[PDB]
C-alpha cells in the first residue's frame, strides 16, 4: 500500500 | 530540454500461424517526453479500438508503453505500427515481420 | 528469492488544456497490480492483478484518496519548479516520482527508494541510508533544505522499513501462485536466409517471467559486437520475450551456440540450429 506525502518541493 | 527518441518493436504475442487469432503488439520505450501517438495498421489503414498500457517508466526515467490488439495473421495481410513523437520529423512506420 | 515493490508516478502539465495529467502504477517485481489515471471519469485506483482484488473497500478508498492528493501536490510542485528554473508558463513539463522497497529471500529490507525527476532528469533522491538526500542542482537544493528542516527522510524511512516491507510480504503471500513462480523461457533457434552465402540465426526466448534474462558464441567466444540483441519486451500475458541474432556464413552454423540464463532454468541452456 501507498503512503501519503505532505511535503511540497 | 534533452529528448530521447523511442525504440519501437512490433511483434506478436504468440508465434504467428496463418488463420489463428493472436495479438499484435507495438512496444515503444526509452523515450522522453512522454507525449506519443501510436497507430496499428492493417494494409495501411488504422485499426480501431487498439488498447494500451498505462504510462510507466524505467530506472533511467525514460517512458514505455505497449499498444496491442487482437489480430489473425494471414499470408497476404500486412501489419505495421506508426509512431509519432517530438523527436521525429516524420512519423516512423515499422512493419510487422513474423520472424522478428 | 528477492522481491521488490514500486510505485511510479508521472504528472505532465498542459498549459491551456486544463490541469496536468497524473498517472500512477504499482508493481510487485515485474507484475502490475494497481493503476490510477486522473483523466478517467470519477477516477479510482483500480486493481490489475487477481491477488489484490481481495483487499476491502477501505483499502481502495485510502489508495484513491492518496492518488488524488498526489495529483494535486504534483500540480503545485510543477508550478514551483517553473519558479526554481526560471521557466515560462507556456510549455509542458514532466514530474516523476518513484518509491518502494526491495526485500531479500527471508523478507527483510534490502534497500528503500524515494526519488524524483523533472523533465526527465534527476531532481532529488533519498540516499540508501534513508536519512540524507542527493540534490542534482541548486534548484533541488532548495527542496533539500526544506525537507531537511521538516525531517522528511525520517518519515520516509519509517514507511520504507515498516509498511512497505510488510505490505510487500502480504502481497507475495496472497499472490504466491504467480509472484512466487518463475516461468522459464521456451527457446529455439531459427534460420533466415539472406542469400546463398549467409543467413541469420535467431535465438528466441519466449514466455518467460520475470523479465531478467541471451548470448551467441562462435567457437566459444562471445560475439558481443556482431550480435543484434533486442530489448526484452512484454508479450501482454504477464510474460516477456527476447531474441539475439547473428549473421552466419553458409555451412558454418555448427560453430555457433546460443546461451540462455534465466532464474527459471536450473542450469544455463546451450542451443544450436537444428535443421
Amino acid at each position: 500500500r501507498r503512503r501519503w506525502h505532505r511535503w511540497r518541493l | 530540454m534533452i529528448q530521447r527518441t523511442p525504440k519501437i518493436q512490433v511483434y506478436s504475442r504468440h508465434p504467428a500461424e496463418n488463420g489463428k487469432s493472436n495479438f499484435l503488439n507495438c512496444y515503444v520505450s526509452g523515450f522522453h517526453p512522454s507525449d506519443i501517438e501510436v497507430d496499428l495498421l492493417k494494409n495501411g489503414e488504422r485499426i480501431e479500438k487498439v488498447e494500451h498500457s498505462d504510462l510507466s517508466f524505467s530506472k533511467d526515467w525514460s517512458f514505455y508503453l505497449l499498444y496491442y490488439t487482437e489480430f489473425t495473421p494471414t499470408e497476404k495481410d500486412e501489419y505495421a505500427c506508426r509512431v509519432n513523437h517530438v523527436t521525429l520529423s516524420q512519423p516512423k512506420i515499422v512493419k510487422w515481420d513474423r520472424d522478428m | 528469492g528477492s522481491h521488490s515493490m514500486r510505485y511510479f508516478h508521472t504528472s505532465v502539465s498542459r498549459p491551456g488544456r486544463g490541469e496536468p495529467r497524473f498517472i500512477t502504477v504499482g508493481y510487485v517485481d515485474d507484475t502490475l497490480f494497481v493503476r490510477f489515471d486522473s483523466d478517467a471519469a470519477s477516477p479510482r485506483e483500480e486493481p490489475r492483478a487477481p491477488w489484490i482484488e481481495q483487499e476491502g473497500p477501505e483499502y481502495w478508498d485510502r489508495e484513491t484518496q492518496i492518488c488524488k492528493a498526489k495529483a494535486q501536490t504534483d500540480r503545485e510542485d510543477l508550478r514551483t519548479l517553473l519558479r526554481y528554473y526560471n521557466q515560462s508558463e507556456a510549455g509542458s513539463h514532466t514530474l516523476q516520482n518513484m518509491y518502494g522497497c526491495d526485500v531479500g529471500p527471508d523478507g527483510r529490507l534490502l534497500r528503500g527508494y524515494h526519488q524524483h525527476a523533472y523533465d526527465g532528469k534527476d531532481y532529488i533522491a533519498l540516499n540508501e541510508d534513508l536519512s540524507s538526500w542527493t540534490a542534482a542542482d541548486t534548484a533541488a537544493q532548495i527542496t533539500q533544505r526544506k525537507w531537511e528542516a521538516a525531517r522528511v527522510a525520517e518519515q520516509l524511512r519509517a514507511y520504507l522499513e515498516g509498511e512497505c516491507v510488510e505490505w510487500l510480504r502480504r502481497y507475495l503471500e496472497n499472490g504466491k501462485e504467480t509472484l512466487q513462480r518463475a516461468d522459464p523461457p521456451k527457446t529455439h533457434v531459427t534460420h533466415h536466409p539472406i542469400s546463398d552465402h549467409e543467413a541469420t540465426l535467431r535465438c528466441w526466448a519466449l514466455g518467460f517471467y520475470p523479465a531478467e534474462i541471451l548470448t551467441w558464441q562462435r567457437d566459444g567466444e562471445d560475439q558481443t559486437q556482431d550480435t543484434e540483441l533486442v530489448e526484452t519486451r512484454p508479450a501482454g500475458d504477464r510474460t516477456f520475450q527476447k531474441w539475439a541474432a547473428v549473421v552466419v556464413p553458409s555451412g558454418e552454423e555448427q560453430r555457433y551456440t546460443c546461451h540462455v540464463q534465466h532464474e527459471g532454468l536450473p542450469k544455463p541452456l546451450t542451443l544450436r540450429w537444428e535443421p
